[PDB]
């Protein structure tokens, strides 16, 4: 069990650890958050008191290093730094520890939700989308804009998730334009499964990623990544069936977690709709089409 | 983006549009079986592909044949539509290719958005005017090609006969609609008043009667009361 350590916390701020978040009061004696689960990316988030804009964070793996939190009073932000002196961080941490002034990541035995939520997402995979090769874990927030996005200003600062467009060339073979256009398979099978994105997993941990940057963060180009990426698998009509069956259970734990609250803004109608009652695969989401219509019936 | 009475006269300058109404491409008539079931049987069908600057049309006929074991005519009809339309941009030289294309039925805008793909710079736009052009099969000359194919053709003609020679487009467009309005509305009594007159002769080469200006103003009159009467013998007014 490993340990974010905070160098201290002098402005008020709602801190996110994973789907977790408390509050902590301009200058409270809080250093940081102990007993995060091995074996999963993370995320600790933030907004601060005086300005809800700007929700951020920074996605990391305990794995790769020891991390510690600083507020910059220049930049005016939390910022995830690396120690690369393995005593000083034990030394530090176990003083944080003995004076209990971290709190536990506090997770109930019985909970598979943060797993569920990522079970295909990797840090390698995260650092490609968020290029920052100096640092072993990645930022994102609330403004950050998409590849796609631009397209239609910052480089350096874009989610570069790949880029779907249902009226492109690359979606749509010379000569099948009706068949390719109504039905998505070889677009997802041969451009985005064989060609791109090499096996579904890797797939399956992109869209895992959008949904967690637009729930995390209301990261709009997120959003449109996580429904494009949903309605490219439910428009085809041949998807290997263990794809469809891993789908319904990706889809129903973001569903479960998703704010009752930001359903307004965070779901699309046009899409859920068209994947749960219209699509090939509108037969196939069981579990997701039961927990949107006890959830969500508003939308539908 | 979308075409309407505001930007009118952008139909009538000198960059390249063409309108596209795939109306009278998947045409059936519906009857009843031995069983007394219902059943469809197709007839040949058109494109009508108009240039409203110049009065050029690219009349693409449709054979039965197209549709033979195919599912979902309705909506292939409007594939098959958009498939044609870039076959005849691409048969275009350069210089002569549309920047816009302007469909008459929303419902065209996804097919051929995506078949001109390869022309990202040819604009495909809507329309908000409720154009007549269902009715060009209610044209004499067009029907007859239609209905005599025996095989897939495309057949060119210049809706406008001569007119250009004596009016402008925007004027030449006004009578074609006018036109069509009143054969759609009652064709009967359209074709009377167009066609009652035999000493009024269409030329071989054209598709509409040789009539002077004065009998164009009579004709225009003629059709416009009868679109109006026709409102009122539908709404009673
Ligand atoms: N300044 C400073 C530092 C810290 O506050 C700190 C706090 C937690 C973990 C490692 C740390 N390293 C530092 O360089």
């Amino acid at each position: 069990m490993n340990t974010v350590p905070f160098t201290s916390a002098p402005i008020e701020v709602t801190i996110g650890i994973d789907q977790y978040s408390f509050n902590v009061k301009e200058n409270q004696p809080f250093h940081g958050i102990k007993d995060i689960p091995i074996g999963h990316v993370h995320v600790i988030h933030f907004q601060h008191a005086d300005n809800s804009s700007m929700r951020y964070g920074y996605w990391f793996d305990c794995r790769m290093g020891n991390f510690y939190i600083q507020y910059d009073p220049k930049d005016g932000l939390y910022k995830m730094m690396e120690e690369r002196d393995g005593a000083k961080f034990e030394n530090i941490v176990h003083n944080f520890k003995e004076r209990q002034m971290m709190v536990s990541y506090p997770k109930i035995d019985e909970d598979d939700t943060w797993y569920n939520l990522t079970e295909f997402v990797q840090m390698d995979k995260i650092r490609k989308i968020v290029r920052k090769d100096e640092n072993q874990f990645s930022y994102v927030d609330s403004s950050m804009t998409t590849v796609q996005e631009n397209e239609l200003s910052d480089p350096a600062h874009s989610l570069n998730y790949t880029v779907i467009n249902f009226k492109s060339r690359e979606a749509i073979r010379p000569g099948h334009e009706m068949e390719d256009f109504l039905d998505k398979s070889y677009y997802l099978n041969t451009v985005m499964l064989q060609g791109i994105f090499k096996n579904s997993s890797n797939y399956f941990g992109e869209l895992q990623f959008a949904f967690l940057n637009a729930m995390f963060f209301g990261n709009y180009g997120s959003s449109l990544q996580w429904h494009a990426m949903i309605e490219l698998i439910c428009s085809s009509a041949t998807v290997p069936k263990h794809m469809l069956d891993k789908l319904d259970e990706i889809l129903y734990y973001q569903i479960k977690t998703l704010p009752e609250q930001y359903s307004d803004i965070l779901l699309n109608e046009r899409v859920w709709n068209i994947c749960l009652y219209s699509s090939f695969q509108k037969n196939s989401l069981h579990n997701t089409e039961k927990i949107m219509e006890n959830k969500y019936p508003e939308l539908l | 983006g979308a075409m309407n009475s505001s930007n009118y006269a952008e139909l009538f300058n000198n960059d390249i549009k063409l309108f596209v109404d795939d109306t009278n491409v998947y045409r059936v008539t519906v009857h009843k079986t031995f069983e007394g079931n219902v059943a469809t049987k197709a007839i040949n069908g058109c494109i009508f592909t108009l240039n409203p600057k110049t009065g050029h049309l690219f009349l693409k006929i449709i054979h039965t044949s197209v549709w033979a074991g195919q599912k979902r005519l309705s909506q292939l009809a409007k594939w098959k539509t958009a498939e044609e339309v870039s076959a005849l941009v691409r048969s275009l030289p350069k210089e002569e290719q549309p920047k816009q294309i302007i469909v008459t039925r929303k419902a065209m805008l996804d097919p051929l958005e995506v078949h001109m793909l390869d022309f990202p710079n040819i604009a495909i736009r809507p329309t908000e005017l409720r154009l007549p052009f269902s009715a060009a099969m209610s044209i004499d000359k067009l029907s007859d090609v239609v209905m005599k194919a025996t095989e897939p053709q495309m057949v060119l003609f210049n809706i406008y006969d001569d007119w250009l020679d004596r009016i402008s487009s925007y004027t030449a467009f006004s009578r074609l609609t006018l036109l069509l309005r009143a054969l759609k509305t009652n064709e009967e009594s359209a074709k009377m008043i167009l066609l009652s007159d035999p000493t009024i002769t269409i030329k071989s080469y054209h598709l509409w009667p040789s009539f002077t200006d004065e009998q164009w103003i009579t004709i225009e009159s003629q059709m416009r009361d009868l679109i109006l009467t026709e409102y009122g013998r539908k709404y009673n007014v």
